[PDB]
Protein backbone atom coordinates (compact mmCIF):
# COMPACT_ATOMS: atom_id res chain seq x y z
CA UNK A 1 0.00 0.00 0.00
CA UNK A 2 2.66 2.52 0.98
CA UNK A 3 4.42 1.66 -2.27
CA UNK A 4 1.34 2.67 -4.27
CA UNK A 5 -0.72 5.06 -2.13
CA UNK A 6 -1.29 7.71 -4.81
CA UNK A 7 -2.09 5.04 -7.40
CA UNK A 8 -4.61 3.45 -5.02
CA UNK A 9 -6.30 6.81 -4.45
CA UNK A 10 -6.37 7.59 -8.18
CA UNK A 11 -7.97 4.25 -9.02
CA UNK A 12 -10.41 4.71 -6.14
CA UNK A 13 -11.61 8.08 -7.39
CA UNK A 14 -11.84 6.94 -11.01
CA UNK A 15 -13.97 4.06 -9.72
CA UNK A 16 -16.18 6.56 -7.89
CA UNK A 17 -16.60 8.45 -11.16
CA UNK A 18 -17.48 5.36 -13.17
CA UNK A 19 -20.04 4.46 -10.49
CA UNK A 20 -21.57 7.92 -10.89
CA UNK A 21 -21.84 7.53 -14.65
CA UNK A 22 -23.08 3.92 -14.54
CA UNK A 23 -25.87 4.86 -12.13
CA UNK A 24 -26.84 8.02 -14.02
CA UNK A 25 -26.82 6.28 -17.41
CA UNK A 26 -29.64 3.70 -17.33
CA UNK A 27 -32.53 3.05 -14.95
CA UNK A 28 -32.49 -0.76 -14.99
CA UNK A 29 -29.04 -0.97 -13.37
CA UNK A 30 -30.95 -0.32 -10.13
CA UNK A 31 -33.40 -3.16 -10.63
CA UNK A 32 -34.17 -4.90 -7.34
CA UNK A 33 -35.72 -1.85 -5.68
CA UNK A 34 -37.79 -1.09 -8.76
CA UNK A 35 -38.85 -4.74 -8.85
CA UNK A 36 -40.06 -4.68 -5.24
CA UNK A 37 -41.86 -1.34 -5.52
CA UNK A 38 -43.54 -2.28 -8.80
CA UNK A 39 -44.59 -5.67 -7.45
CA UNK A 40 -46.14 -4.17 -4.31
CA UNK A 41 -47.90 -1.31 -6.09
CA UNK A 42 -49.14 -3.59 -8.87
CA UNK A 43 -50.52 -6.13 -6.39
CA UNK A 44 -52.31 -3.31 -4.58
CA UNK A 45 -53.58 -2.03 -7.93
CA UNK A 46 -55.03 -5.45 -8.70
CA UNK A 47 -56.62 -5.45 -5.25
CA UNK A 48 -58.33 -2.09 -5.75
CA UNK A 49 -59.30 -2.97 -9.33
CA UNK A 50 -61.03 -6.13 -8.09
CA UNK A 51 -63.86 -4.00 -6.67
CA UNK A 52 -65.31 -3.47 -10.16
CA UNK A 53 -66.44 -7.11 -10.45
CA UNK A 54 -69.99 -8.19 -9.68
CA UNK A 55 -68.77 -11.66 -8.59
CA UNK A 56 -72.06 -13.02 -9.93
CA UNK A 57 -74.20 -10.55 -7.97
CA UNK A 58 -76.55 -7.98 -9.49
CA UNK A 59 -73.85 -5.30 -9.81
CA UNK A 60 -70.58 -4.07 -8.31
CA UNK A 61 -71.76 -0.77 -6.79
CA UNK A 62 -72.93 -1.91 -3.36
CA UNK A 63 -75.09 1.19 -2.86
CA UNK A 64 -76.85 0.43 -6.15
CA UNK A 65 -77.76 -3.01 -4.79
CA UNK A 66 -78.92 -1.39 -1.55
CA UNK A 67 -81.22 0.92 -3.51
CA UNK A 68 -82.45 -1.81 -5.87
CA UNK A 69 -83.43 -4.82 -3.79
CA UNK A 70 -85.16 -5.43 -0.46
CA UNK A 71 -83.32 -6.67 2.65
CA UNK A 72 -84.81 -10.20 2.44
CA UNK A 73 -83.08 -10.66 -0.95
CA UNK A 74 -80.28 -8.15 -0.52
CA UNK A 75 -79.34 -10.67 2.16
CA UNK A 76 -78.30 -13.32 -0.36
CA UNK A 77 -77.08 -10.83 -2.98
CA UNK A 78 -74.76 -8.98 -0.59
CA UNK A 79 -73.79 -12.36 0.87
CA UNK A 80 -72.41 -13.41 -2.52
CA UNK A 81 -70.73 -10.06 -3.15
CA UNK A 82 -69.12 -9.91 0.30
CA UNK A 83 -67.86 -13.47 0.13
CA UNK A 84 -66.27 -12.66 -3.22
CA UNK A 85 -64.57 -9.52 -1.94
CA UNK A 86 -63.52 -11.40 1.20
CA UNK A 87 -61.88 -14.12 -0.88
CA UNK A 88 -60.04 -11.54 -2.97
CA UNK A 89 -58.82 -9.62 0.07
CA UNK A 90 -57.77 -12.88 1.74
CA UNK A 91 -55.64 -14.01 -1.19
CA UNK A 92 -54.16 -10.51 -1.35
CA UNK A 93 -53.24 -10.69 2.33
CA UNK A 94 -51.68 -14.14 1.96
CA UNK A 95 -49.56 -13.04 -1.00
CA UNK A 96 -48.63 -9.87 0.89
CA UNK A 97 -47.40 -11.99 3.79
CA UNK A 98 -45.44 -14.18 1.36
CA UNK A 99 -43.64 -11.15 -0.02
CA UNK B 1 -24.77 12.21 -0.15
CA UNK B 2 -24.25 12.93 -3.83
CA UNK B 3 -24.89 9.35 -5.00
CA UNK B 4 -27.98 9.19 -2.80
CA UNK B 5 -29.70 12.00 -4.73
CA UNK B 6 -29.11 10.23 -8.04
CA UNK B 7 -30.63 7.12 -6.48
CA UNK B 8 -33.62 9.01 -5.05
CA UNK B 9 -34.52 10.69 -8.32
CA UNK B 10 -33.87 7.51 -10.32
CA UNK B 11 -36.53 5.49 -8.45
CA UNK B 12 -40.07 6.41 -9.50
CA UNK B 13 -42.80 5.96 -6.90
CA UNK B 14 -46.55 5.90 -7.45
CA UNK B 15 -55.00 7.02 -8.43
CA UNK B 16 -52.74 7.10 -5.37
CA UNK B 17 -55.15 9.43 -3.57
CA UNK B 18 -58.05 7.41 -4.99
CA UNK B 19 -56.75 4.41 -3.02
CA UNK B 20 -57.10 6.41 0.20
CA UNK B 21 -60.82 6.79 -0.53
CA UNK B 22 -61.29 3.01 -0.13
CA UNK B 23 -59.65 2.40 3.24
CA UNK B 24 -56.39 0.89 2.01
CA UNK B 25 -54.11 3.79 2.90
CA UNK B 26 -50.32 3.51 3.01
CA UNK B 27 -49.00 3.80 6.55
CA UNK B 28 -46.00 6.14 6.75
CA UNK B 29 -42.60 4.51 7.17
CA UNK B 30 -41.25 4.90 10.68
CA UNK B 31 -37.81 6.22 9.80
CA UNK C 1 -97.73 -6.76 -18.79
CA UNK C 2 -93.96 -7.04 -18.30
CA UNK C 3 -92.06 -3.86 -17.45
CA UNK C 4 -88.45 -4.35 -18.51
CA UNK C 5 -86.02 -1.97 -16.83
CA UNK C 6 -82.52 -1.42 -18.22
CA UNK C 7 -81.06 0.29 -15.17
CA UNK C 8 -77.56 1.42 -16.14
CA UNK C 9 -75.44 4.56 -16.57
CA UNK C 10 -77.44 6.81 -18.91
CA UNK C 11 -79.46 10.06 -18.99
CA UNK C 12 -82.30 9.62 -16.51
CA UNK C 13 -85.65 9.87 -18.29
CA UNK C 14 -88.38 8.44 -16.03
CA UNK C 15 -88.52 8.01 -12.25
CA UNK C 16 -90.54 8.73 -9.14
CA UNK C 17 -91.96 12.10 -8.09
CA UNK C 18 -89.76 12.51 -5.02
CA UNK C 19 -89.14 16.13 -4.06
CA UNK C 20 -85.75 17.50 -5.09
CA UNK C 21 -83.66 19.97 -3.09
CA UNK C 22 -80.78 22.36 -3.73
CA UNK C 23 -77.15 21.34 -3.35
CA UNK C 24 -74.48 22.06 -0.74
CA UNK C 25 -70.70 22.40 -0.88
CA UNK C 26 -67.95 21.37 1.55
CA UNK C 27 -70.50 19.37 3.59
CA UNK C 28 -70.69 15.63 2.98
CA UNK C 29 -74.27 14.53 2.29
CA UNK C 30 -76.19 11.32 1.58
CA UNK C 31 -77.03 12.33 -1.97
CA UNK C 32 -79.11 10.34 -4.46
CA UNK C 33 -78.36 11.63 -7.97
CA UNK C 34 -80.62 9.29 -9.95
CA UNK C 35 -79.41 6.04 -8.38
CA UNK C 36 -75.96 7.39 -7.47
CA UNK C 37 -76.52 6.78 -3.76
CA UNK C 38 -73.08 7.60 -2.38
CA UNK C 39 -71.79 10.14 0.13
CA UNK C 40 -69.31 13.00 0.21
CA UNK C 41 -68.64 16.68 -0.40
CA UNK C 42 -69.42 18.40 -3.70
CA UNK C 43 -67.01 20.79 -5.42
CA UNK C 44 -66.37 22.11 -8.94
CA UNK C 45 -63.54 22.03 -11.46
CA UNK C 46 -62.81 23.07 -15.07
CA UNK C 47 -62.80 19.64 -16.72
CA UNK C 48 -64.74 18.62 -19.82
CA UNK C 49 -67.67 16.21 -20.05
CA UNK C 50 -70.01 14.58 -22.54
CA UNK C 51 -72.95 16.84 -23.47
CA UNK C 52 -75.59 14.44 -22.12
CA UNK C 53 -73.94 12.05 -19.67
CA UNK C 54 -74.14 12.26 -15.89
CA UNK C 55 -71.40 9.94 -14.58
CA UNK C 56 -67.65 10.40 -14.28
CA UNK C 57 -65.67 7.28 -13.41
CA UNK C 58 -62.21 6.87 -11.89
CA UNK C 59 -59.46 4.27 -11.75
CA UNK C 60 -61.06 3.21 -8.45
CA UNK C 61 -64.09 2.36 -10.62
CA UNK C 62 -66.70 4.51 -8.90
CA UNK C 63 -68.64 7.64 -9.77
CA UNK C 64 -66.45 10.72 -9.30
CA UNK C 65 -67.79 13.38 -11.70
CA UNK C 66 -71.50 14.18 -11.89
CA UNK C 67 -73.77 16.39 -13.97
CA UNK C 68 -76.86 17.63 -12.16
CA UNK C 69 -80.13 16.33 -13.67
CA UNK C 70 -81.95 19.64 -13.11
CA UNK C 71 -79.34 22.19 -14.24
CA UNK C 72 -76.42 20.87 -16.27
CA UNK C 73 -73.42 21.61 -14.06
CA UNK C 74 -70.07 19.92 -13.46
CA UNK C 75 -69.77 18.58 -9.91
CA UNK C 76 -66.97 16.66 -8.19
CA UNK C 77 -67.84 14.15 -5.49
CA UNK C 78 -65.07 13.50 -2.99
CA UNK C 79 -66.29 11.16 -0.22
CA UNK C 80 -66.43 12.76 3.21
CA UNK C 81 -62.96 13.10 4.69
CA UNK C 82 -62.08 10.07 6.80
CA UNK C 83 -59.13 8.04 8.02
CA UNK C 84 -58.24 5.75 10.87
CA UNK C 85 -57.67 6.31 14.59
CA UNK C 86 -54.51 5.17 16.38
CA UNK C 87 -54.95 5.10 20.16
CA UNK C 88 -51.42 5.72 21.38
CA UNK C 89 -51.41 4.50 24.95
CA UNK C 90 -48.74 3.43 27.44
CA UNK C 91 -49.17 0.40 29.68
CA UNK C 92 -52.50 0.31 31.47
CA UNK C 93 -50.82 0.37 34.89
CA UNK C 94 -48.57 3.26 33.82
CA UNK C 95 -51.51 5.58 33.16
CA UNK C 96 -55.08 5.92 31.96
CA UNK C 97 -54.62 9.04 29.82
CA UNK C 98 -54.44 8.13 26.12
CA UNK C 99 -53.26 10.08 23.09
CA UNK D 1 -92.83 10.81 -14.11
CA UNK D 2 -94.35 7.48 -13.09
CA UNK D 3 -96.47 6.95 -9.98
CA UNK D 4 -94.98 3.52 -9.32
CA UNK D 5 -96.19 3.71 -5.72
CA UNK D 6 -99.86 3.67 -6.74
CA UNK D 7 -99.65 1.31 -9.74
CA UNK D 8 -98.65 -1.39 -7.26
CA UNK D 9 -101.65 -0.45 -5.11
CA UNK D 10 -104.38 -1.80 -7.42
CA UNK D 11 -105.50 -5.11 -5.90
CA UNK D 12 -106.49 -6.49 -9.32
CA UNK D 13 -102.93 -7.81 -9.74
CA UNK D 14 -103.12 -11.54 -8.99
CA UNK D 15 -99.62 -12.54 -10.17
CA UNK D 16 -97.21 -9.71 -9.29
CA UNK D 17 -93.64 -11.05 -9.47
CA UNK D 18 -90.97 -8.35 -9.55
CA UNK D 19 -87.84 -10.29 -10.43
CA UNK D 20 -85.97 -7.07 -11.15
CA UNK D 21 -86.30 -5.14 -7.89
CA UNK D 22 -88.58 -5.03 -4.88
CA UNK D 23 -91.95 -3.38 -5.64
CA UNK D 24 -91.96 -0.59 -3.04
CA UNK D 25 -88.47 0.46 -4.19
CA UNK D 26 -89.76 1.24 -7.70
CA UNK D 27 -90.22 4.82 -6.50
CA UNK D 28 -86.66 6.00 -5.88
CA UNK D 29 -84.36 4.77 -8.65
CA UNK D 30 -84.27 6.64 -11.96
CA UNK D 31 -84.82 4.54 -15.05
CA UNK D 32 -82.65 5.06 -18.14
CA UNK D 33 -85.58 3.99 -20.32
CA UNK D 34 -88.30 1.37 -20.11
CA UNK D 35 -89.82 -1.49 -22.08
CA UNK D 36 -93.58 -1.99 -21.66
CA UNK D 37 -94.46 -5.33 -23.27
CA UNK D 38 -98.19 -6.07 -23.03
CA UNK D 39 -100.16 -9.17 -24.04
CA UNK D 40 -102.60 -11.80 -22.76
CA UNK D 41 -101.78 -15.47 -22.16
CA UNK D 42 -103.32 -18.61 -20.70
CA UNK D 43 -104.12 -18.88 -17.01
CA UNK D 44 -101.83 -21.89 -16.62
CA UNK D 45 -98.70 -20.44 -18.27
CA UNK D 46 -98.78 -17.20 -16.25
CA UNK D 47 -95.56 -18.19 -14.46
CA UNK D 48 -93.79 -19.74 -17.45
CA UNK D 49 -92.47 -16.23 -18.23
C1 LIG E 1 -47.56 -0.81 37.37
O1 LIG E 1 -47.13 0.01 36.26
C2 LIG E 1 -45.70 0.08 36.16
C3 LIG E 1 -45.38 1.07 35.07
O2 LIG E 1 -44.05 0.90 34.59
C4 LIG E 1 -45.13 -1.30 35.91
O3 LIG E 1 -43.71 -1.22 35.86
C5 LIG E 1 -45.55 -2.26 37.02
O4 LIG E 1 -45.12 -3.58 36.72
C6 LIG E 1 -47.07 -2.24 37.18
N1 LIG E 1 -47.47 -3.08 38.30
C7 LIG E 1 -47.77 -4.38 38.17
C8 LIG E 1 -48.16 -5.08 39.43
O5 LIG E 1 -47.72 -4.95 37.09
Amino acid sequence: LYENQKLIANQFNSAIGKIQDSLSSTASALGKLQDVVNQNAQALNTLVKQLSSNFGAISSVLNDILSRLDPPEAEVQIDRLITGRLQSLQTYVTQQLIR
Amino acid sequence: SFIEDLLFNKVTLALICAQKFNGLTVLPPLL
Amino acid sequence: VVLSFELLHAPATVCGPKKSTNLVKNKCVNFNFNGLTGTGVLTESNKKFLPFQQFGRDIADTTDAVRDPQTLEILDITPCSFGGVSVITPGTNTSNQVA
Amino acid sequence: VADYSVLYNSASFSTFKCYGVSPTKLNDLCFTNVYADSFVIRGDEVRQI
